[PDB]
């Protein structure tokens, strides 16, 4: 990745829902989080929308 | 309390207690003695 | 998709899963920052006795040199060595630490120990005792406020002396007793009566000086008997509550979840439905049933020994399913050491 | 609209809603404006121990350096640090502040504390005690008029001394006891018997000097016992009225509304009709029922534990509906600590 993100600012970016590309040691890069933009309980998740 | 999805670990804490008995013995004596060291002058001392 | 005519084929979507056992013993040791006869590198990784000798060619007298030489001599394995300012970093990275021992450091070690407990890393340290010769005239408590009260750790007083060379801090002696225990017979049995070799205690304690230090806190003396010698004695943690005593019942719960949490990382973001709930419930109890026959947790009719439940209205009702949460609860009753054996005679 | 022929489709208009739990602990600390060994920036934001060390490389002796080092060492999280002239701005912006502690500041802190209470921000501070050694000969009251009487706050006298370094103001010691409480078991239980580690009190108080300072106001001493050590003792707020004592029953009402007020911001300007009234009434009690099984608020037949009502003529009659108002009222009975335990023997 270009900039290395850590868990303590994952807590801030996982609300106001935007997703994140993470890096792990054992399995390498992985996508993470599956939340859409607007955050009522109607559709907060990618698959329930799709 | 939970923001990053991950997996979280958690336990149930409780002060759940039981009662066990001690012994009704081992008094103290307040007679006069002759101690050997000056720190044994006026403090309670355990004798086995 | 089904665009063109011909022969298509699909395969299965998801397969089974289960948990992998353990490692149960990877310690990191207590280097000293002001020490000279050593490398300025903070973090070293040692795997066996071979590279430890080529790095340290001369026999030294320092507390860390006498500690690793006592770890490897009773078996041992992959052990680390970090300075006393970087425990809070080394635990959060290497993902396999179990023991934090103190090789003759007390002041700045107790702060870094309770730091990584504060984030909940599920670790179990073990500490040193006072230096020499409690006189036993009085004062049972004032030697015990300098130790952080927590269900993680013990003190191991009598300071074995290692009649070959210089003194050995007793965290190394206690850590050697765990190594030949989990390799021999499980982790639920206490590092309690397995003997160590080549180490003699410097003092002869008593039969009754154990007695007044058995309540409140957990001095856990090292006492030599006739026949079996220089053995450890007493497995007790710092509190006296009826949930958390008995060091092996702590390490049983400490190692029964670090393999479930390691395995369920590949099951997140899975659909929270009915075929998931009947698959985790059928995968956890197949690990506990392998652990009940081995004598780790006691009880007949093995529905009585543990319980696992996961559902839709017994737990995690409809509104917190819409927030994505998937909560479970399992509970099990472990074994406890038979520390006191009383026996009654009669006539009938 | 239905202009042209063809296949149209619509979807649902409104969906369900529910409240999200809490944060329960975000403190801002008391910087000193005249201090030199520090940054001239008024507002700093610290998230964990990592950036605090790279900002402050040397160990200092000031009251704020000894306070944050005691916060992070017992766990802790996202904590702020503002100067003592800008509390009234920092609370109104950052939308998550819970605690206002005093790191050795009294004079200008008490004015800025009662300022943000005056707008009704629903916050809970906690203060320091007197400096050293109430002689106990006389004068139970004259040490207690310099503290602003309000149902928000406590004083925590005995000034723990932190035998590693210099002294620690007791607001940091009290704030560390809340951190390992809400993470362990809820917020309705008092920061009362959970032990802290690495801090010894400078004084030995008494058994009975607690007694004459337990009425009127709430000295709430820090006393060391045998076995468990250096524990906090007594959870009492500044007034003695039978509605507002017992610090955990204040924080229960303080945190049961900051999640409802946060959620209902997306429900304003909604039509004040019949399908609204039966939806808020069915969404609030589904949060209280999750809170009744957890042991937060006590009572059988959970219609007795709380009540929720919303309607057309039981509340908010026709004329104040025409002004737009939508008023509700809910009421619930929380739990209280068992501060006094008396037990009676007899013969029957």
């Amino acid at each position: 990745v270009s900039v290395r993100v850590t868990n303590e600012q994952q807590a801030e970016l996982n609300p106001k829902g935007i997703n994140v590309i993470r890096h792990f040691s054992d399995r390498g890069l992985v996508v993470w989080g599956s939340r859409t933009q607007k955050d009522d309980d109607d559709w907060r998740y990618i698959p329930v929308r799709r | 309390v939970t923001s990053v999805p991950g997996v979280y670990i958690e336990e149930d804490a409780s002060p759940a207690m039981s009662v066990s008995a001690s012994a009704t013995a081992v008094p103290l004596f307040v007679a006069r003695f002759t101690p050997l060291k000056p720190e044994l002058a006026g403090v309670i001392t355990r004798i086995g | 998709t089904t665009t063109y005519p011909g022969v298509y084929l699909s395969e299965d979507a998801v397969s089974s899963f289960s948990v992998n056992s353990a490692a149960t013993a990877v310690p990191l040791f207590a280097y000293d920052s002001e020490n000279t006869n050593t490398i300025n590198k903070p973090i070293q990784v040692f795997r066996n006795w071979a590279e430890f000798t080529v790095e340290y060619p001369t026999p030294l007298e320092d507390a860390f040199y006498t500690s690793l030489s006592l770890w490897f001599m009773h078996g041992g394995g992959k052990c680390y060595l970090v300075n006393e300012a970087n425990i809070a970093d080394a635990v959060a990275q290497y993902d396999d630490i179990t023991l934090i021992v103190a090789a003759g450091t007390d002041t700045t070690t107790y702060t870094a120990f309770t730091t990584v407990v504060g984030q909940g890393y599920r670790i179990f340290g073990l500490f040193d005792g006072p230096k020499e010769k409690i006189a036993g005239t009085a004062k049972p408590d004032e030697v015990m406020e300098e130790y952080p009260t927590s269900p993680f750790g013990a003190v191991f007083y009598p300071w074995g002396t290692l009649a070959s060379g210089a003194a050995v801090p007793p965290s190394a002696i206690a850590a050697a007793s765990i190594t030949q225990t989990d390799r021999t017979r499980g982790v639920w049995k206490a590092p309690a009566n397995q003997a160590v070799n080549g180490v003699t205690p410097a003092f002869a304690v008593s039969d009754d000086f154990q007695g007044k230090y058995n309540q409140g806190k957990a001095l856990n003396m090292i006492r030599t008997f006739s026949g079996q010698g220089t053995v450890v004695w007493g497995a007790r943690t710092l509190e006296d509550s009826d949930n958390w005593r008995y060091i092996p019942v702590r390490r049983l719960f400490n190692a029964v979840e670090r393999d479930i949490q390691k395995s369920l990382n590949k099951l997140v973001f899975e659909p929270n439905s009915q075929p998931t709930w009947q698959r985790v419930k059928a995968a956890v109890d197949s690990y506990l049933h392998s652990l009940w026959q081995q004598g780790a947790l006691a009880g007949n009719t093995p529905a009585d020994a543990w319980f696992v439940q996961v559902g839709k209205d017994l737990t995690m009702t409809q509104e917190e399913i819409n927030q994505g949460k998937m909560i479970i609860k399992i509970g099990l009753a472990a074994v406890r050491p038979a520390e006191f054996i009383i026996l009654q005679f009669s006539q009938d």
